């Protein structure tokens, strides 16, 4: 999807490959308030605050 | 955000919620306005703008 | 009676209103309302009254047998009511002409052109005059096309039947023959009396009577000449020589100017050396 | 400019899209009145300052 | 990236200790590598991008389904689907496509209100613009979400979830109890939400629901004349029950008008009839013409008396067209003599 | 079952060799329907059924009113014979079936909705543009009319066999989502 | 799952895979997540 192909019936959902976001940090920390939300336009907006 | 038939909004998206939700804190415009709409017809209909 | 929450989720709600029995379904008052009173009230009254005006306008368009001259006999009238609005609102036709002299003046009249400057300077004229409430109605669901039609009178199924049994299949003649009707609607009446009876269509294609009548009806209710074949003809051919003339003679006109142009140009020609 | 884009053809007169075609433009003070705030670089083209 | 020297092929792994994020590999450890670097046509598509972007602030959709529109009105320019058009109905049609893709709310008369085109015409270039696709794969027949977002302008209620999620809930009841067939998702979501608000202790007009869903006034009514007609109606003035057992005795009216279908007033190939013998008995003779003698040849002309009369009536009334025609030839042998 | 449909309408044409005119033995006839419109072409005794058919476009007139070979090509005969009776050619050329209209009902009509959400390779099924279904049958050129109401109604073939073919085929999966 | 904390109401909901993110009856769009039933460990320095 990082290009612009046709709608087909071929598979577009074929790999889920992991690009997460990690805690670089020198000290251990804790997470308290986690949240899955909506935006605007209808997209899933999730907040962490560690 | 009057809309003078009901109350100012009926939600008028509350501030602190607005916040955690990647909202702009807004209220809506609300003009009068005539037309030339008939050959002997003006109407005056009340639209928001933005 | 009011707006009020008798009850619910027991029986027929019985507190304070005029019910006594479960499914109200056919006219939808239950409870009570508190919300768009006015705004919804009124607008089954204006579809009311816009369906009367058109039909008011469908009986208006029996007696005057031309149907787009009766819709311009209604805009007629209703620039009548706007003058009736100008004389009501409020000399007054302060416009423009096809010429520069516009007013007032044409220009000064003490020595020479005073107003010109005034007179040269469209867009400010008469216009408060038509006003008219506003609503917030609409019209979706199918708008554009249409048709507008009626249960069909038995008279003139009874004309049409002596017509087809007169002047047969004439789809033209037929919709000038009716003139307050329209032409796709008489052919679905024609595709609608094709449909249920052979007896008296095939009596009337047996007939084949003299088209007489036809043509009185359609000389006294349109008051159309109906001038001749001949005279038509020559009329044609008249303008058609009048027009032929005109070109001629304006392409003489033109080959004269042309001639004109190069004398000119050899008379400059013989002055400039 | 609509107005003057639709003003151009030998159909009836324009009785409804003067009454709509307002949210089609209404997301121009929402956006640049957003937009303005949000980045803070405000062009105008009556006073030619930044 | 297999490059390495003692190993072929092994995985990799960035460090996240000691500031350092080399690409290294396993089990004998090489970094096997440096440090890490890190840091005309188009005039047309920019117009129809102007209109799609109109059309798509216009109509409320979000900002990547007017990419997606972009992308899909690009690969159909480049399959030469249209030309020519007003365009209006060319971008309402592919906004169209690429919003019924997704399951948000937005019908043909969103759309038909725009520029006052009749919504006819718009689902007729609709449906001649699927001259490209040879998958049609779309997902329509789930009118669940129409409820869900047409209750927030109509039927306003202090809960909106008690009327609306009974509402659905009847609704999708009633459509997999035989009632929904191309039988208008507008229209139901405007009966099974009147049902549903007759179900609360608030009543509305019933003007009011049928202006901004842009349903009719008497098919709603057709609909819960249904409505009454199938739900027996004494126990859903109360409350509907918690087990709802609906199995059998449920067909639209269809059913009903083919059960009737009037009104009072061993499979083989060759025992099919064949339809080339009817054409093979009537001779094919451009010259044989004289055989259908049945009082019908003999009454095609009359004589030439009751003739000029009808060539009388016909340059009586068609005048008007017969002197444009002529007037414009002359017009053509007129302003064809020069250049 | 083992039913039949039966037929409604078809339609063609056919080619004739000269220049033709309906302007002027027409003009001295019972019926002429003078269009000032497009098509300019008079029709004399539209109604009598299986006889006449309606306007040419420049000679080669369409079919209008007819069902079996025996009354299109009978029809037919009496065009020619009528423009011979003006006095031209009216050559017999190229008659080709182009238009075959059919329509039945099995009686037992069937679900949509599954044979919408399933199978939409052959079809493309919108709610209120038309409650009918549209099934794009490839194989052969016939684009099927599937109705709510269960009268299937087929429409654009040229040939009985492509009909009988169509029907046939698409029986089992009439059977195959089959709810009385 | 009894997760995902309302922020009005504090309802236990638990949502499907295709959800549209929605509250319960309390009306509202975004939501928390509760905490884990975890053993959390260390001294009290
Ligand atoms: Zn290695
Ligand atoms: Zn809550």
């Amino acid at each position: 999807s990082a290009d612009a192909p046709n709608p087909n019936n071929v598979n577009v959902q074929t790999q889920y490959r992991e690009a997460p976001v990690i805690y670089r940090g020198p000290e251990p920390s804790h997470i308290d308030q986690v949240m899955m939300s909506v935006s605007d336009n209808d997209q899933a907006l999730i907040k962490v605050l560690l | 955000g009057k809309k003078s038939s009901s109350s100012t909004k009926d939600y008028l998206t509350p501030p602190h919620e607005c916040r955690l939700r990647d909202m702009t804190y807004s209220a809506p415009i609300y003009v009068d306005i005539e037309y030339t709409r008939g050959r002997n017809i003006i109407m005056h209909k009340d639209v928001e703008i933005g | 009676k009011k707006v009020r929450d008798g009850e619910s989720a027991k029986y027929f709600i019985d507190e304070e209103n005029f019910t006594m029995a479960e499914l109200c379904k056919p006219n939808f008052p239950i409870g009570q309302i508190s919300e768009n009173f006015e705004k919804s009230k009124m607008a089954k009254k204006a579809k009311l009254e816009k369906r009367r005006h058109l039909r008011e306008l469908r009986m208006r368009a029996r007696q005057e047998f031309k149907p787009l001259h009766s819709l311009t006999k209604e805009e007629q009238e209703e620039e009548e009511e706007k003058r009736k609005e100008e004389r009501d609102k409020l000399e007054s036709d302060r416009k423009a002409h096809t010429a520069i002299q516009l007013k007032g003046t044409m220009a000064i009249d003490e020595e020479t052109m005073v107003v010109d400057r005034h007179k040269n300077a469209e867009n400010e004229y008469k216009e408060k005059v038509d006003e008219n409430p506003f609503a917030n109605l609409y019209n979706y669901g199918s708008y554009g096309r249409g048709s507008y039609t009626d249960p069909w009178t038995v008279e003139e199924m009874i004309k049409f039947y002596k017509a087809l049994s007169m002047w047969g299949t004439d789809f033209n003649l037929i919709s000038q023959l009716y003139p307050y009707r329209s032409r796709k609607q008489v052919k679905a009446k024609f595709v609608n009396e094709e449909k249920k009876r052979p007896i008296l269509i095939e009596l009337a294609l047996r007939s084949k009577l003299p088209p007489n009548f036809d043509e009185y009806c359609c000389e006294i209710k349109k008051n159309i000449g109906t001038v001749a074949d001949f005279n038509e003809k020559l009329i044609e051919l008249q303008n058609e020589h009048k027009h032929h003339m005109k070109e001629i003679e304006e392409a003489k006109n033109t080959a004269k100017e042309e001639d004109q142009t190069a004398q000119r140009l050899n008379d400059a020609n013989l002055n400039k050396k | 400019l609509s107005i003057d884009k639709v003003l151009k053809k030998p159909n009836r007169a324009m009785e409804y899209d003067a009454l709509l075609s307002i949210n089609v433009h209404s997301n121009n003070i929402t956006s640049g009145l957003n937009r303005a705030i949000s980045t803070g670089n405000w062009s105008l083209k009556r006073f030619k300052m930044e | 990236m297999p490059v390495c020297k003692n190993c072929h092929g092994t995985e990799f792994e960035r460090d996240l200790s000691n500031a350092n994020n080399d690409l290294v590999c396993k089990a004998c450890g090489v970094v096997s590598e440096d440090n890490p670097i890190v840091s005309s046509r188009e005039a047309t598509l920019n117009n129809a991008r102007r209109k799609l972007r109109a059309v798509s602030y216009a109509l409320h959709i979000p900002e990547y389904i007017t990419d997606a529109a972009f992308q899909w009105y690009k690969l159909a320019l480049a399959n030469n689907f249209v030309q020519g058009r007003r365009s209006q109905n060319v971008i309402a049609s592919c906004l169209y496509v690429a919003c019924r893709k997704e399951k948000t709310h937005h019908m043909l008369i969103d759309f038909s209100s725009r520029l006052q085109v009749s919504v006819y015409s718009i689902g007729a270039t609709f449906l001649k613009m699927v001259k490209k696709l040879h998958i049609t794969e779309l997902p329509l027949a789930d009118p669940s979400l129409f409820i869900q977002h047409f209750a927030e302008k109509l039927d306003l209620a202090d809960k909106k979830i008690k009327v609306v999620k009974d509402a659905v809930k009847l609704a999708q009841r009633m459509s997999k109890d035989w009632m929904f067939e191309g039988r208008r998702p507008a229209g139901i979501a405007g009966a099974c939400i009147l049902l549903a608000c007759r179900m609360n202790n608030l009543r509305r007009t019933h003007t009011e629901i049928v202006a901004v869903s842009h349903v009719a006034e008497e098919t709603l009514q057709q609909r819960l004349n249904e409505f009454k007609n199938t739900k027996a109606a004494k126990l859903s003035v109360q409350k509907f029950r918690e087990n709802d057992v609906e199995d059998g005795e449920a067909r639209p009216p269809s059913f009903v008008k083919n059960r009737k279908k009037e009104r009072k007033i061993p499979r083989n190939l060759h025992l099919l009839p064949t339809t080339d013998t009817y054409l093979s008995k009537v001779s094919d003779d451009p010259d044989n013409l004289e055989d259908v003698d049945d009082e019908e040849l003999n009454a095609h002309l009359l004589n030439e008396e009751a003739s000029k009369l009808k060539e009388r009536i016909w340059i009586g009334l068609n005048a008007d067209f017969l002197l444009e025609q002529e007037s414009k030839r002359l017009k053509q042998e007129a302003d064809i003599a020069t250049g | 079952s083992g039913i039949v449909p039966t037929l409604q309408n078809i339609v063609a044409t056919v080619t004739l060799g000269c220049r033709l005119d309906l302007k002027t033995v027409a003009l001295h006839a019972r019926n002429a329907e003078y269009n000032p419109k497009r098509f300019a072409a008079v029709i004399m005794r539209i109604r009598e059924p299986k006889t006449t058919a309606l306007i040419f476009a420049s000679g080669k007139m369409v079919v209008t009113g007819a069902k079996s070979e025996d009354d299109s090509k009978l029809a037919s005969r009496k065009y020619a014979r009528i423009i011979q009776k003006i006095g031209f050619a009216a050559k017999f050329t190229d008659f080709k079936i182009q238009n075959i209209v059919g329509s039945c009902d099995v009686k037992f009509p069937i679900r949509l909705e599954g044979l919408a959400f399933s199978h939409g390779t052959f079809s493309s099924y919108e709610p209120e543009l038309f409650p009918g279904l549209i099934y794009r049958m490839v194989k052969p050129k016939i684009v099927l009319l599937i109705f709510v109401s269960g009268k299937i109604v087929l429409t654009g073939a040229k040939q009985r066999e492509e009909i009988y073919q169509a029907f046939e085929a698409i029986y089992p999966v009439l059977s195959e989502f089959r709810k009385m | 799952t009894l997760k995902y904390i309302c922020a009005e109401c504090s309802s236990k909901l638990s949502l499907s895979r295709t959800d549209a993110v929605r509250c319960k009856d309390c009306g509202h769009r975004i939501l928390l997540k509760a905490r884990t039933k975890r053993l959390v460990q260390f001294e009290a320095r």
